[PDB]
Formats: structure tokens, C-alpha cells, sequence
């Protein structure tokens, strides 16, 4: 037989309007329509009827537009944020392929669609024509970017930081809020040397934080590893950093998103002496979506 | 085992051979990624710096290959986008900064008006290899791939070009400054007892310093007026500073076979100033002859300038060596007569006719002498070996042996002498009169052939 | 197994 | 503009510390192994030859002799009152003090020569760590002549 009826949905821009992509599991890599807040969201729900001759009895057909966020992938830990509804047919009949038209008004879209560990966050449209015992479903998936203007204030990091007569540095980055394709220009100096270091490098590291209060769960991920020095620096001595993050492909920082998951980064800056002992100092960035021009 | 550096090669030779392959295709990115396997061997540790070097060597070649693909790329008109940023990506530095420097000239060379700015940014962003050894090779690398790229005087009028002769000059004396600090560095790392290696190690790379000073002297824009303020300056300041007898004998040797000798003689009591200050370990007597034989060269240089009446080299050297020798603690005291030599040897040169001065280097060396409260000196002595030497140069130069007899203080230098060599240095003298026929002698030249003849019978 | 030491703030 | 080269601007190095001697000099040398008492008695010391610039370090350069169980109280010491995750000894070989074994036990040359290199390895991990160079039992293993183990361990 196979299924007597198939749900499509096609969106009245799906000519023109710009598409982009989400990492998921594995290395997969999905192609959804980009969406932003307060676009209004409107198409066409096309019925093929594919049994020809027998007829499709069902108590309403409707399209809801969804928001949520999905918590370890548990079903019953789903949080809907927005949802909107359009019913498009009252109860009754298909004995042929029909299309509805749909509209959703100036669309909230508070958040920005992210897929992690233990979290993801997604839109998406849902048709569904209801039936006795089971809903013929179909789901349609968008992505969405938040957007921002710089900042008003942005200071550099700078930080004296060390072992107590062992080892002294000033490490200076020149923001404390970068966009997806900045550059951390930065520099290390070095005050007092009384170890012996083979390398020191930064990394760019991402904390998912899930949870409520102390029910609190952190998936840390090493984006980058980037060598900024190679061999034993003396006093007096500064280390230059260049670190373009456009190479690594991050999220925008989002924080306390529906006060259900953070998603952090931080600059590990990271010494490695003769015997591979490492000392370490990690520094929150705030990372953000750049709007373009238009 | 020796194998690590074969291993390597091996490797290399791998890459490069793939590397090459997606410049056939145009697959640049993928040729790239191989490029940065390939320099990745140079981040080695366990090779001594002659394995090094070759290994080195073997990178520079195929290296050559890709920088000469984007030349040709980037001069048809098809120029890669972000290029100068996607080599950064690199995760280890010594990879991402070859690749860096590699892709900086292309940069320079196909877009003039970023000159100054990619200069700048490549010898500062060298900070980053802090090693010395692999440090070093890539500041040398710096060096060799920017040689003709480099701002100047006689250059084309491409009024969109960036940067002038004044940037030449810092970017190299940077590079000097930074390389000597490493090469100096070498001294200190390690372990205690493989001292004479390392100094054997360093001695193997001090060519690799020395290419910096090379180079400032191939700048056609580097005048008498820049040199005097703004190199020599420079590089002296790393010189007197570094406290490193290695590097202060080489540096301060290398300044003199480098630079020309209209520049030495407006800088000479700058340059003998320095000497006085060096460690003592420093062998300053071969540092002062070698500039003295260097300036006795110009001399006899005609179709060329010869040495200005105002320069008077004499009384500069003769009073500088005195207070050289004055800074040092325990100089050999056939040294302080090997330097009597060469002051003989510049008057002879650059004064031929001034005889006065020749009598008064050995008038000088007696003072020496007498006030050295000297034991009898024996014919195996160093010191009546270069006393020999001193005495031999008026005797085998002059035209007229006549003149050698006018001297007033030739023959009191023969008292310090053994009872041997009184009797072979009288016999030379008095051999030489006869060989060469003799003219009627004049009352004090009378005077003179009888003192020597006393000397060789008592 | 490799040790990691906060670098303290003076 | 056709190249981001932006860097943040630097201080000069000043020229006693850009040329003069790095001040993280410390080097430690486990050698010459000897036996010391006849019979019964008898066990191996070895020479702790220190050198080095470290302020804290008392002495520039010492050398003093010490035992396999000296290794073992320090590394012990340091398990209390450091908090530092200390690296392994060599191994206390026990069966070796056994007789009629096929080997001079305790003083067979290729385990005197391996247990050396471990004791080397460990003391130069050790000295080198900074949160270790504090503690006073450090200090009085590698410069005191001899260890006061009835002490109190302070720093």
C-alpha cells in the first residue's frame, strides 16, 4: 500500500530566501531556511493524495509554528517557548490532493537555534491531520540566528597573573567580546621566568551548561588548540597572538536561554614546562552573531 | 643513530612530492595542508644544528616551489582571497610562520602597497619561536625570502609602494637584535658539562647572525652618514651589550670584512672604542689587524680615493691600540708586539715617505719593552719571534736599505734580543747591505754599520 | 596524570 | 588594505635581561655509586650534586651522599604536607636482598645502574616543581650533609 496521504510543505519565499546549516551528531551537516526574529513565516501545506480511489477520513487539519528546547533528548523534558496555531480544514474528507494556505503574523523567535550535547533548541512548522487513532504528522525544520550591533562598552582583557616566585605574567586580549569572524589580538609578557617552559599555547574552549540550580550538568569541549610560543622565554619578553575565529566555526555565546541552558566560551591560556606540568589561566569571551550591513 | 634526520628527509620528500601533485590540480588548500605536513619536521628537537640544517636546506628548496607557484597565480591575475589570514590557521607555530613568511612576500610582490605593514608584522611576529636553534633558521629564512623585496634607493617610481630605506634598517637590525639574543641564548641551554659542544654548536651557526649585518651592507641606500648613525650604532649597541666573547669577536670581525673602508675610516675611533670595552676572553689584537691589513689594502687601491689628509690614521691607531691594550688584563705581551707590527705595517702603506713614524712605532716598542721589567728573552720566546718579524718589515719593504740605517731606534731593540739572535739578526741586516751594492754612507748611516757589526762578533 | 596548576591573580 | 596585521604594541626588552643568563637554572646529578659498611650491614649511597641560581635554593652549588630509603622519606614527606602528586621511585626490590640468588642481589650493576637513572629522573621532577621547591624536606635532603627526619616540616 504505502501512505495514503503525504504532507509538504513549501514556503511562499523558498525561491529567494537564504538557507544555512547545523552540525549535528556524527558530522552530519542539515540545510534549513534561515528565519530571524519578526519575520512573519507563510506558504502553502500540499496534500498528495496517493490512493486513488479510497478516501482519507479525518476530525481537522491544522499547521502550528514551534519553538523549544529539547533537554537530553528526553521527550517528556520538552519545553515549548512559542507555539502558534492555524487550523486549515474543519473535520471531514480528502478523496483528492488538496493545498491550504498559511500566515503566521510577525513571528517571535527569541532565541537562536542551537544542537549540543545534552541540549538542543529548534523551530520548526507541524502539520497535522488528526485522525481517529493516529495523527498523520509532518514536521518542517528552520533554523534561526539572533542578530547583533558592537557592543557600547568593550575593555580589554588584561590580567597579572602567576606561581609566587616561580613564575609572573601580563596576558592582554583586546576584547572581551568578539564576533563569529573576529581575531583575538592579544599578548603575552613575561615578568619573572624561574621555570623552565617548553611551549605555551591558547585554546578556545566551550562550556553547554544544562540544568536547574544544583541539578547543573557542564559539557566542555576543546575547540581550539593554537601554539602562540615554542621554547623558554626570558623576562622581558612578549609573545604576540593572532587567533582568527573564523577557522573554528563557533555558536554566539547564550546565556541562561529560557533559564534552562548557558552556552559559554573561554580563552585557556596554557604554559607547558620541560617535565609536561602546565599551568593555565582561562578567561570568559562573549561571542556574538554579527549582523551585516544588509 | 643518525636515522631521525634520513627519516625526516624521507618524509619531506613524501609530502613535497604530494604537495606538488595538487598544484598540478589547482588544489591549492590540499597543497597547503601538505606544505604544513612537510614543515612540521622542522619542529624537531632531536636533531644536532648540521642535521638541521640540511634538513633545513631540503624544506627551503621545495618551499621555493609553492612560492614561486603564487607568484606566477597572483601575477596572472587570479589572486587567492584571505591567503596571508588561512595560513595562520595553522595550529603549530613553526608551520603557520614558514607558510606565513612564505605567503608575505607573494603579498609584497604582487601588492606594493602593503610593504611596510607585512615587513613589520613577519620580523614581529617571529617573536613567537622562542627556541634557538629553529628560531634562528627561521629568522634566517625571514632574511633569505624578503633579500629582494626589501625598501631602497634605486627602486622603481610606483608612487603606491610603501615603506623607505629608514624601514630597511630597523627591519634588519631587528632581525639581528632577535637573532643574536638567540644565538647567544644557545650558551645557557643544556646541560653543564657539554660546554666546548655547544660552543662547537654555536661556532656551526654564528654565519646565521652574520647574514643580518651582510645584508644591511647590501643596502645601496645605507650611506657613510647612516652607517655612522643609525647601523653601526645599531649593531654595536648588541655588540658591547651581549657580554659574550663568542659573539663579540665574530660580530666585530664581520662589521670589518662586510662593510666598506670609506665607511671604517670615519668610524674608527667609534669602532676602537668598542674594542676596548669587549670581554676579556676576546681575541682583540686579531680584530684591530684585521681592520689594519683591511686599511692597508685601500691604500695601495688605485683607480679609487686612497685615504684622506684629514683621517690621520697613525695617530689614531697608534694611540688607540695603546689604550686597547690598556682595557685588557692579560694580554700576552707577544701580542702587544704583533699590534707593534701592523702599526709598522700601516705607516709603511699608508705613509711610505713619513720614515719618522716608523721610528716612532719602534721608539714606542723599546718604551714597551724597558718598562716591561723583562728577564733575557730567548730565540724560541714568542715574543723574539714577533720582535724578529717587527724588525724584518722596514729591512724586506724599502727600496734603499740606506733608510733602515737612519733609523734611530731600530738597533736599540736588538739589546732585549738572546746572544743567538743578536748574531742571525746583525748577520740579516749586514747580508742585505751587500746583496744590494752599497752607495757612499752619509756620518750618522756610518755610525750605524759599525753597531751592527759590534753585535754580531761580541 | 599531567599536572594543571591555576595561575594565581597578585 | 589587503592583510590584517594587527598586533597589540610591545615594550623593549631591556638588554641585561634579553642577553644576560636565564634565571630558571637547576640541574641535579644522581652518580657514583658506593657501598658503605661490610656483611649484614652493607648498602648503596649515591652523590646528589646540585647546581643551580634559584634564590630559594640556599646554596649555588652542593653535593651531598644519599640513600635509596632518603629518596623514600622525601617522596613520603612530600605525600603529607605538599599536595603534590609526586612521581614514582624507582621500586624498593625486596626478593634482591634475598640470598643464593642467580645475581649479586642489592648490588648487581645493572640494577644499581637503572635504579640511578630512576632516582635521577625522580629527584630532577621533583626539584623542578614549584609547590615542591617550598617544602623543607626538599631543601634538607639535597644541601643538609645529613637529614634530621626527627624534624618539624614547615614552608
Amino acid at each position: 500500500f504505502g501512505p495514503i496521504c503525504e504532507i509538504d510543505i513549501v514556503l511562499n519565499d523558498g525561491e529567494t530566501r537564504k538557507m544555512a546549516e547545523m552540525k549535528t551528531e556524527d558530522g552530519k551537516v542539515e540545510k534549513h531556511y534561515l528565519f530571524y526574529d519578526g519575520e512573519s513565516v507563510s506558504g502553502k501545506v500540499n496534500l498528495a493524495f496517493k490512493q486513488p480511489g479510497k478516501r482519507l477520513e479525518h476530525q481537522g487539519i491544522r499547521i502550528e509554528f514551534v519553538g523549544q528546547i529539547e533537554l537530553f533528548n528526553d521527550k517528556s523534558n520538552t519545553h515549548e517557548f512559542v507555539n502558534l496555531v492555524k487550523e486549515l480544514a474543519l473535520p471531514g474528507e480528502l478523496t483528492q490532493s488538496r493545498s491550504y494556505d498559511f500566515e503566521f503574523m510577525q513571528v517571535e523567535k527569541p532565541y537562536e537555534s542551537y544542537i549540543g550535547a545534552n541540549v538542543r533548541l529548534r523551530y520548526f512548522l507541524k502539520v497535522t491531520i488528526v485522525r481517529r487513532l493516529t495523527d498523520l504528522v509532518k514536521e518542517y525544520d528552520l533554523i534561526v540566528h539572533q542578530l547583533a550591533t558592537y557592543p557600547d562598552v568593550n575593555n580589554s582583557i588584561k590580567m597579572e597573573v602567576g606561581i609566587e616566585d616561580c613564575l609572573h605574567i601580563e596576558f592582554e586580549y583586546n576584547k572581551s567580546k568578539y564576533h563569529l569572524k573576529d581575531v583575538i589580538v592579544g599578548k603575552i609578557y613575561f615578568l619573572l621566568v624561574r621555570i623552565k617552559i617548553q611551549h605555551m599555547e591558547l585554546q578556545l574552549i566551550k562550556k553547554e551548561i544544562t540544568g536547574i540550580g544544583p541539578s547543573t550538568t557542564t559539557e566542555t569541549e576543546t575547540i581550539a588548540k593554537y601554539e602562540i610560543m615554542d621554547g623558554a622565554p626570558v623576562k622581558g619578553e612578549s609573545i604576540p597572538i593572532r587567533l582568527f575565529l573564523a577557522g573554528y566555526d563557533p555558536t554566539p555565546t547564550m546565556r541562561d536561554v529560557n533559564k534552562k541552558f548557558s552556552v559559554r566560551y573561554f580563552l585557556n591560556l596554557v604554559l607547558v614546562d620541560e617535565e609536561d606540568r602546565r599551568y593555565f589561566k582561562q578567561q570568559e569571551i562573549i561571542l556574538w552573531r554579527k549582523a551585516p550591513e544588509k | 643513530g643518525s636515522k631521525l634526520l634520513d627519516e625526516a628527509i624521507q618524509a619531506v620528500k613524501v609530502q613535497s612530492f604530494q604537495m606538488k601533485r595538487c598544484l598540478d590540480k589547482n588544489k591549492l588548500m590540499d597543497a597547503l595542508k601538505h606544505a604544513s605536513n612537510m614543515l612540521g619536521e622542522l619542529r624537531t628537537s632531536m636533531l644536532s644544528p648540521k642535521s638541521y640544517y640540511e634538513l633545513y636546506m631540503a624544506i627551503s628548496d621545495e618551499l621555493h616551489y609553492l612560492e614561486v607557484y603564487l607568484t606566477d597565480e597572483f601575477a596572472k591575475g587570479r589572486k587567492v582571497a584571505d591567503l596571508y589570514e588561512l595560513v595562520q590557521y595553522a595550529g603549530n607555530i613553526i608551520p603557520r610562520l614558514y607558510l606565513l613568511i612564505t605567503v608575505g612576500v607573494v603579498y609584497v610582490k604582487s601588492f606594493p602597497q602593503s610593504r611596510k605593514d607585512i615587513l613589520k608584522d613577519l620580523v614581529e611576529m617571529c617573536r613567537g619561536v622562542q627556541h634557538p636553534l629553529r628560531g634562528l633558521f627561521l629568522r634566517n629564512y625571514l632574511l633569505q625570502c624578503t633579500r629582494n623585496i626589501l625598501p631602497d634607493e634605486g627602486e622603481p617610481t610606483d608612487e603606491e609602494t610603501t615603506g623607505d630605506i629608514s624601514d630597511s634598517m630597523d627591519f634588519v637590525l631587528l632581525n639581528f637584535a632577535e637573532m643574536n639574543k638567540l644565538w647567544v641564548r644557545m650558551q645557557h641551554q643544556g646541560h653543564s658539562r657539554d660546554r666546548e659542544k655547544r660552543e662547537r654548536e654555536r661556532q656551526e651557526l654564528r654565519i646565521l647572525v652574520g647574514t643580518n649585518l651582510v645584508r644591511l651592507s647590501q643596502l645601496e641606500g645605507v650611506n657613510v652618514e647612516r652607517y655612522k648613525q643609525i647601523v653601526l650604532t645599531g649593531i654595536l649597541e648588541q655588540v658591547v651589550n651581549c657580554r659574550d666573547a663568542l659573539a663579540q669577536e665574530y660580530l666585530m670581525e664581520c662589521i670589518i670584512q662586510v662593510f666598506p673602508d670609506e665607511f671604517h675610516l670615519q668610524t674608527l675611533n667609534p669602532f676602537l672604542r668598542a674594542c676596548a670595552e669587549l670581554h676579556q676572553n676576546v681575541n682583540v689584537k686579531n680584530i684591530i689587524i684585521a681592520l689594519i691589513d683591511r686599511l692597508a689594502l685601500f691604500a695601495h687601491r688605485e683607480d679609487g680615493p686612497g685615504i684622506p689628509a684629514d683621517i690621520k690614521l697613525f695617530d689614531i691607531f697608534s694611540q688607540q691600540v695603546a689604550t686597547v691594550i690598556q682595557s685588557r688584563q692579560d694580554m700576552p705581551s707577544e701580542d702587544v708586539v704583533s699590534l707593534q707590527v701592523s702599526l709598522i705595517n700601516l705607516a709603511m702603506k699608508c705613509y711610505p715617505d713619513r720614515v719618522d713614524y716608523v721610528d716612532k712605532v719602534l721608539e714606542t716598542t723599546v718604551e714597551i719593552f724597558n718598562k716591561l721589567n723583562l728577564e733575557h728573552i730567548a730565540t724560541s720566546s714568542a715574543v723574539s719571534k714577533e720582535l724578529t718579524r717587527l724588525l724584518k718589515i722596514p729591512v724586506d719593504t724599502y727600496n734603499n736599505i740606506l733608510t733602515v740605517l737612519k733609523l734611530k731606534h731600530f738597533h736599540p731593540l736588538f739589546e732585549y734580543f738572546d746572544y743567538e739572535s743578536r748574531k742571525s739578526m746583525s748577520c740579516y741586516v749586514l747580508s742585505n747591505v751587500l746583496d744590494y751594492n752599497t752607495e757612499i754612507v752619509s756620518q750618522d748611516q756610518v755610525d750605524s754599520i759599525m753597531n751592527l757589526v759590534s753585535t754580531l762578533i761580541q | 596524570q599531567p599536572e594543571l596548576y591555576l595561575l594565581n591573580t597578585m | 588594505t589587503v592583510a590584517d596585521t594587527r598586533r597589540l604594541i610591545t615594550k623593549p626588552q631591556n638588554l641585561n635581561d634579553a642577553y644576560g643568563p636565564p634565571s630558571n637554572f637547576l640541574e641535579i646529578d644522581v652518580s657514583n655509586p658506593q657501598t658503605v659498611g661490610v656483611g649484614r650491614g652493607r648498602f648503596t649511597t649515591y652523590e646528589i650534586r646540585v647546581k643551580t641560581n634559584l634564590p630559594i635554593f640556599k646554596l649555588k652549588e652542593s653535593t651531598v651522599r644519599r640513600r635509596y630509603s632518603d629518596f623514600e622519606w622525601l617522596r613520603s614527606e612530600l605525600e603529607r604536607e605538599s599536595k603534590v602528586v609526586v612521581p614514582p621511585l624507582p621500586g624498593k626490590a625486596f626478593l634482591r636482598q634475598l640470598p643464593f640468588r642467580g645475581d649479586d642481589g642489592i648490588f648487581d650493576d645493572n640494577f644499581i645502574e637503572e635504579r640511578k637513572q630512576g632516582l635521577e629522573q625522580f629527584i630532577n621532577k621533583v626539584a623542578g616543581h614549584p609547590l615542591a621547591q617550598n617544602e623543607r624536606c626538599l631543601h634538607m635532603f639535597l644541601q643538609d650533609e645529613i637529614i634530621d627526619k626527627s624534624y618539624t616540616p614547615s614552608k
